[PDB]
């Protein structure tokens, strides 16, 4: 496990580079704290028209304004 | 004229199909259909399919035909009436087509078919920030699963097949 | 006025490809411990002229060929696809500002190995065609890590647009995140057009040896500006420089400067090595670069995600 | 448009300069010649190497043409998704390219 | 020495010098001073067009600014 | 309906019809079902760009791939057969009739 | 049934194999100076 | 044999690019969306016999936006009638559809 | 006239373009190789006149015939000669080339390759010097400045 690698280290140093470099690629997102802020940016980008909805009146959390309090906030991409 | 670019591309299209479906030799009938795949990307082209027509010149033909020509190339050892009867025929033919689908603006050889440029079928709105053929080719990854494992899964095994046929062993 | 711009661009690229076999023909001279050409013009500034008018008076070399159309076809193809090249080329702006010039130049470069495979078979010669045969294997071998290499640089673009990738490296070069993708990219365009050490049209027949001395001038200068033109995409793809859009010239000379640098590398690497066997360099492609290759691919794929740094689209 | 107008101005110098290197030469008197290659008249003899190489290079062509769309497939918000197809992609093309080597496909021209 | 192989970078530098700017000139000469306007996208072009209609002269880079309303 | 269809079924036909009537050479055949599968492909893409259907941008390509890994079968194929006779004439595939 | 048309056809082999029905020679010539003649297997 | 994997495993394998009107990227629509709703909304769940004859009205509006052929037909004959009234000088195109008119936004 | 005086410098501007882009083939047969190398070499350096460093035999425009031709090779000689495309001259370099030389009394010697090809330059040497070679090409350049095809071709 540690004279196979030095081994193949001697070898084929290309093709350790290869596979080390595809198991980082396959196993270092799942570990990383910042693959969810990807997510996160790419929901926040507004492709498509911001369709209002129809007040029926009892609606708390849906501004009535760009400018007020409630709604997606984007404090979090502004100060990462 | 202008107004009738891509349908005059679809003639020359036609064309080169005569080109090489009357089959002069796998050479000049590669020729043919490399001219083919370029008018056809011409069409694609001006419908607004970018992406889908550089994949008809990477893949089609920079790809594809290039492994037609090459191992046509290493056969067909280097140096007809049937060809050029056929040839004629099928020109006559386009052109009979041609002449009749602009002398009466509609025409039916198996379908109906109008007569006018074919810019009037298209939408008069815009798609934004994006291309939608870009994003539709784009969601092969998120909503294509299914196809992309069947694909992949198809051409590894192409992979094998051609390894395992090409032996003789 | 547009078609002004297609002259000041394409008539240019002739005369610099003139003098790029000069600058060759000097720096091989010094580096070979000699001169280069100096007495035809002063400094040799005549020799590409005197050149260029030997070249086009020499008889005609006049062979039978298997097929006249193609042999015709083939420079034609040749010096249309080595000038199409040209035209998104954002510096630092671009002729033809396409959306997705970076595929279309991808493309227009896999269509270069027709003008090889015509030419090497519309001669008679059998052993000419082996050799265009090599020359195309060569060329759509090296293609494989020209579009992964070149895919996974745009994933940290965004887009296939050549321009907005000036607009990545504002920061930083792009050579620093992607200094093996740039090694591989530059040896692979090495190989591209056939230049040494990958130059096997002339380790011991050309593909082209049945053209007169005037067409197989039009395939040499060709080739020099698929080179001026590889080195001018390498240099925006991972040279990309600073640009004021109120200055647009200072672009202009930064992006000059490190193009003619990277086209006297090449110069310089033709001056240090000896040829690969042919399949010493098929061993480089398969077993050595397409392995790191999609290796790296793999990381510039997971790589964006996993830091939160994926370029815009637009 | 101002697309079609540079391929028919690059097209068009290139055929005018074919044209003058094929018959700038032409009209000069020269001399006629009589003029009466390695192999001498054998038949070329048929490569499987080129020919696997040239198929080889077609299948990770199309798994190229596969791939192509990631820098627009990476804006997904199906980011988990797209980032496993992504590497099954480039691990099928791997593969590949693995049973290439091991069955000897990748022999002689290597 | 080494510097007279210089005289031939100097011209093959100045000769890849002149396409880019001559098409900078070109676009400044041929969009009324300015960039030449990117459409890459139909939006783009959508609001291109609308310049080129509110110009009233079928020029798209003649802007009109506050002095086009009352 | 639209007229460059018109044009786009009839290069299909004319290389259906080149594919149904061999002359001497298998390549030319492969040949005649490229130009089948390539103007499937612009059939096919002038009507999803025309429909603005989205999802199916991605169909055409699918279409390209596997045809062409097809192609790649046809083409070795026709080599081993062109290793057995020296010439990929169809007349020499007749072993089949006793 | 055998008619005139299928008279000539004889009954395929056993095994199902039918009989298989070279390699390149160069000459590198004098264009010091040596002339070589090469029997290339590929 | 329509072995219904897809709906006995309830995986999605294929659904997503049958039809037009399905969830999008982007929320990008069809251009005969709407028809294509209708047509599905109207045609489901009676079955096929019945849904030829009973929602023929949905399903050819849904294809005359698809292929455009009445349209077409439309234009035709009007632009037939124009250019024969130009023919015999009794028509004169006006000047919004000549193109000096300045036009809206 | 004004016809003489365009084509006088009509040829003088092919001949300039034609001497200053001299490609030579060197049939490299014997001891005169060496020293057409020294000539290629960095004191001497052909390659600043114009004069390239092996060109192929089908875009040459001088054969250098560069050492010892035997009769087992002279129709190899020839047949060069005749690929060659024109205007093409022949340097004959050093005594074996020149006249048979050492072995002009030998069985298997052309005895002079000007018995084979038509000759331009004699370059007389055993091996004649780099210098001497240099000079050689420099009086072919010299042959070539005053060459008058445009004025016979007027004047005919
Ligand atoms: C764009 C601007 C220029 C870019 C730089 C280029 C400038 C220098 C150019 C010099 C002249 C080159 C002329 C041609 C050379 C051809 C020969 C050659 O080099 O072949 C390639 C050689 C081939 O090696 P080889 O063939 O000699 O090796 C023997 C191989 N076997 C055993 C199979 C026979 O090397 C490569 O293939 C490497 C390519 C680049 C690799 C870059 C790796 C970067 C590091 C990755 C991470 C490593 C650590 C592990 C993971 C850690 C994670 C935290
Ligand atoms: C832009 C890149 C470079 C462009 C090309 C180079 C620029 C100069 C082009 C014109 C140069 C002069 C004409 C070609 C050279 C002629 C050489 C030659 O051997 O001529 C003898 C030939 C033939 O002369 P001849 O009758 O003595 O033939 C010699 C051969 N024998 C005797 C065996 C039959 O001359 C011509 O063909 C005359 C051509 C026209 C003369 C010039 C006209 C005006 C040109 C402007
Ligand atoms: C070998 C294959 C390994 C990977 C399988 C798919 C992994 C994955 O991410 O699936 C989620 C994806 C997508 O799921 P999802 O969770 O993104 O779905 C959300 C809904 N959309 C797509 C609209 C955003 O695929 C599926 O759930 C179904 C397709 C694959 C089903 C399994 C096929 C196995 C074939 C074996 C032969
Ligand atoms: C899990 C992540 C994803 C992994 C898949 C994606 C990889 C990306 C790179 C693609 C590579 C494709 C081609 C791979 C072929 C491997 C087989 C092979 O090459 O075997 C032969 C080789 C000996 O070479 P030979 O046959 O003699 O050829 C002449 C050269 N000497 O034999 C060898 O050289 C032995 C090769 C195997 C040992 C390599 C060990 C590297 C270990 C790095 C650290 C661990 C990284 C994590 C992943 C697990 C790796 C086991
Ligand atoms: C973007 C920039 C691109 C630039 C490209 C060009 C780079 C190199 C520029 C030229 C360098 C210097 C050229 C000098 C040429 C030689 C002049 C000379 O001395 O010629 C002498 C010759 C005979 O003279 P004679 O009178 O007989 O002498 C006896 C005197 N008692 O007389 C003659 O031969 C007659 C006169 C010939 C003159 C030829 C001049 C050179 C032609 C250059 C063409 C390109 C010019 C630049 C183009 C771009 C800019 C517009
Ligand atoms: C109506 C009258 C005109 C008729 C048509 C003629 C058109 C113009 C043609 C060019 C001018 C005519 C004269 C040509 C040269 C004649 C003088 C000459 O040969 O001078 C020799 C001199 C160098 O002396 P040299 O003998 O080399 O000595 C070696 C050094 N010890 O040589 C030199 O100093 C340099 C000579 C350079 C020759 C001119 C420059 C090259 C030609 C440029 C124009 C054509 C090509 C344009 C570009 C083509 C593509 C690159
Ligand atoms: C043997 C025959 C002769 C061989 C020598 C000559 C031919 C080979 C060399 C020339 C190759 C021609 C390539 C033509 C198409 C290239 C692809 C292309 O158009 O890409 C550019 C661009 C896509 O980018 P995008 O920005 O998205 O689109 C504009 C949206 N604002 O899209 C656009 O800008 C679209 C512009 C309008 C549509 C252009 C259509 C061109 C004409 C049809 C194809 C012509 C070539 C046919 C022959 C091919 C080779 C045999
Ligand atoms: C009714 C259905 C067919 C309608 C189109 C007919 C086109 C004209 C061809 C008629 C048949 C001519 C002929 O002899 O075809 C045989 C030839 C293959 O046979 P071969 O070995 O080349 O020659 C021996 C002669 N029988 O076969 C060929 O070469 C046929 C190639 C056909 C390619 C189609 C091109 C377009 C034709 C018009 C549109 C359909
Ligand atoms: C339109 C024509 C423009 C001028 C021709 C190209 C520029 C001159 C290149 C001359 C040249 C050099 C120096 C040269 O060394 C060479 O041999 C390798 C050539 O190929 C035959 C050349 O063509
Ligand atoms: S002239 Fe003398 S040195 Fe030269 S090749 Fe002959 S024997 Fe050798």
């Amino acid at each position: 496990v540690a004279a196979f690698l030095k081994n193949v280290w001697a070898k084929e140093p290309v093709l350790v580079a290869s596979f080390a470099i595809a198991g980082l690629a396959v196993i270092l997102p799942t570990l990383s704290p910042y693959t969810k802020y990807s997510l996160m940016i790419n929901r926040a980008t507004p492709y498509n028209y911001p369709v209002p909805l129809r007040d029926d009146g009892n609606m708390p959390d849906v501004p009535s304004h760009p400018q007020d309090p409630q709604g997606p906030s984007l404090e979090w991409l502004k100060r990462l | 004229m202008m107004t009738y670019i891509v349908f005059i591309l679809s003639i020359i299209f036609v064309m080169g199909f005569v080109g090489f479906s009357s089959k002069p030799s796998p050479i000049y009938g590669g020729l043919g259909l490399i001219v083919s795949g370029g008018v056809g990307c011409g069409i694609v082209l001006n419908f607004g399919g970018s992406f889908l027509g550089l994949m008809v010149f990477l893949i089609y033909l920079g790809g594809m035909m290039v492994v037609f020509g090459y191992t046509t190339a290493m056969a067909t050892e280097q140096y007809n009436k049937v060809v050029l009867g056929t040839f004629i025929t099928g020109l006559l033919m386009e052109f009979l087509m041609v002449y009749y689908v602009l002398k009466d603006k509609e025409v039916e050889i198996v379908f109906k078919f109008n007569g006018m440029g074919d810019w009037v079928i298209y939408d008069t709105g815009d798609s934004g920030f994006f291309s939608e053929e870009a994003m539709g080719i784009a969601a092969l990854y998120s909503y294509g699963t299914w196809l992309v494992i069947v694909t992949g899964w198809s051409l590894l095994i192409g992979v094998v097949v051609i390894m395992e046929i090409t032996r003789g062993n | 006025m547009f078609m002004i711009n297609v002259l000041t661009l394409i008539i240019p690229i002739l005369l610099a490809v003139a003098f790029l076999t000069l600058v060759e023909r000097k720096v091989l001279g010094y580096m070979q411990f000699r001169k280069g050409p100096n007495v035809v013009g002063p400094y040799g500034l005549l020799q590409p002229i005197a050149d260029a008018i030997k070249l086009f008076i020499k008889e005609p070399l006049r062979p039978a060929t298997s097929s006249i159309s193609m042999f015709i076809l083939a420079p034609i193809l040749a010096l249309t696809l080595a000038l199409t090249m040209w035209i998104p080329l954002p510096m630092p702006y671009p002729l033809i500002n396409m959306n997705l010039g970076v595929l279309f130049m991808l493309a227009m470069s896999s269509l270069a190995v027709y003008s090889i495979l015509w030419s090497g078979w519309a001669s008679n010669s059998k052993y000419a065609l082996i050799g265009a045969l090599r020359a195309v294997a060569q060329t759509i071998s090296y293609e494989v890590t020209l579009a992964i290499i070149l895919l996974s640089v745009l994933l940290m673009n965004g887009s296939f647009t050549l321009s907005t990738l000036i607009i990545t490296q504002e920061q930083v070069w792009l050579i620093f995140p992607a200094w093996p993708l740039a090694m591989m990219w530059f040896i692979s365009t090495l190989a591209e057009t056939n230049r040494a050490p990958f130059d096997l049209t002339e380790g011991e027949s050309g593909f082209n040896v049945e053209y007169a001395a005037g067409p197989f001038a039009l395939f040499f200068m060709a080739e020099y500006a698929n080179i001026i033109m590889m080195n001018i995409f390498t240099t925006t793809l991972f040279l990309g420089a600073f640009h004021n859009p109120y200055m647009p010239e200072l672009y202009t000379i930064n992006f000059t400067i490190k193009s003619l640098l990277l086209s006297i590398t090449f110069l310089w690497i033709r001056a240090s090595y000896p040829r690969f066997r042919y399949d010493q360099l098929m061993h480089l492609l398969w077993k050595n670069f397409l392995p790191l290759t999609l290796a790296l691919c793999m990381w510039h794929v997971s790589l964006p995600i996993l830091l939160s740094s994926i370029p815009p689209q637009t | 448009m101002n697309l079609m107008i540079t391929l028919l101005t690059n097209f068009t110098l290139a055929t005018l300069l074919v044209t003058i290197a094929f018959w700038l030469p032409q009209l000069n008197v020269y001399s006629e010649k009589t003029s009466p290659d390695p192999m001498g008249s054998a038949r070329l003899p048929f490569s499987m190497k080129f020919f696997l190489v040239a198929i080889t290079f077609l299948l990770f062509d199309l798994e190229i043409a596969l791939l192509l769309p990631l820098p627009w497939a990476s804006q997904t918000t199906n980011l988990n998704t797209m980032l496993t197809m992504a590497l099954l992609l480039i691990f099928l093309l791997a593969v590949s390219l693995a049973y290439e080597w091991t069955q000897k496909g990748l022999e002689w021209t290597e | 020495m080494w510097f007279e192989v210089l005289p031939g970078i100097a011209v093959m530098g100045v000769c890849l010098f002149i396409p880019g700017m001559a098409t900078a000139r070109i676009h400044r000469f041929s969009n009324g001073g300015r960039e030449k306007r990117v459409a890459h996208y139909s939006y783009q072009w959508y609001l291109m067009e609308r310049d080129r209609r509110v110009s009233g002269v079928n020029r798209y880079y003649v802007s009109k600014g506050l002095e086009n309303i009352d | 309906m639209s007229l460059v269809y018109m044009n786009i079924m009839m290069a299909f036909t004319v290389s259906l019809t080149g594919l149904l009537m061999y002359r001497s050479h298998l390549m030319s055949s492969l040949l005649c079902l490229e130009g089948m599968m390539l103007s499937l492909f612009i059939l096919a893409t002038l009507m999803i760009l025309n429909s603005h259907f989205t999802l199916a941008s991605m169909m055409p390509i699918i279409l390209l791939v596997f045809a062409a890994c097809e192609a790649a079968l046809g083409l070795s194929l026709l080599v081993m057969v062109s290793n057995t006779y020296g010439t990929d004439y169809v007349q020499n595939l007749n072993l089949l009739q006793c | 049934y055998p008619t005139k048309e299928t008279a000539h056809w004889k009954p395929p082999p056993w095994n199902d194999v039918d009989p298989p029905k070279s390699n390149l020679t160069l000459n590198f010539g004098p264009q010091g100076v040596l002339r070589l003649v090469m029997e290339l297997s590929g | 044999p329509f072995f219904d994997v897809q709906k006995k495993l309830g995986v999605d394998l294929d659904h997503w690019m049958t039809i037009q009107s399905a969830e999008q990227p982007h929320r990008i629509p069809a251009r005969c969306h709407a028809f294509e709703k209708e047509w599905i909304e109207c045609a489901h769940g009676i079955g096929s016999i019945r849904a030829e004859k009973e929602c023929k009205i949905e399903f050819e509006d849904f294809r005359e936006c698809l292929l455009r052929q009445k349209t077409m037909k439309r234009l035709n004959a009007i632009k037939r009638q124009r250019d024969k009234l130009i023919k015999e000088g009794k028509y004169t195109p006006p000047p919004h559809h000549s193109g000096q008119e300045d036009l809206r936004p | 006239s004004r016809g003489e005086y365009v084509v006088a410098k009509l040829d003088d501007l092919i001949n300039w373009a034609r001497r200053s882009s001299l490609w030579p083939m060197t049939f490299g047969l014997a001891c005169c190789a060496v020293e057409m190398m020294h000539m290629a070499a960095p004191r001497y350096d052909m390659d600043r006149f114009g004069v390239v460093f092996r060109a192929s035999p089908r875009q040459s425009d001088v054969m250098i015939v560069a050492g010892t031709l035997t009769n087992k090779m002279a129709p190899a000689l020839r047949k060069v000669y005749d690929q060659m495309p024109e205007p093409r001259y022949v340097v004959s370099m050093g005594s074996c080339a020149n006249g048979g030389g050492y072995y002009h009394y030998s069985y298997s010697v052309v005895r002079g390759c000007d018995r084979i090809v038509p000759v331009d330059i004699y370059v007389p040497g055993c091996p004649p010097t780099a210098e001497a070679l240099l000079y050689g090409i420099l009086q072919l350049q010299k042959k070539i400045k005053r060459e008058k095809r445009l004025r016979i071709w007027y004047r005919r």
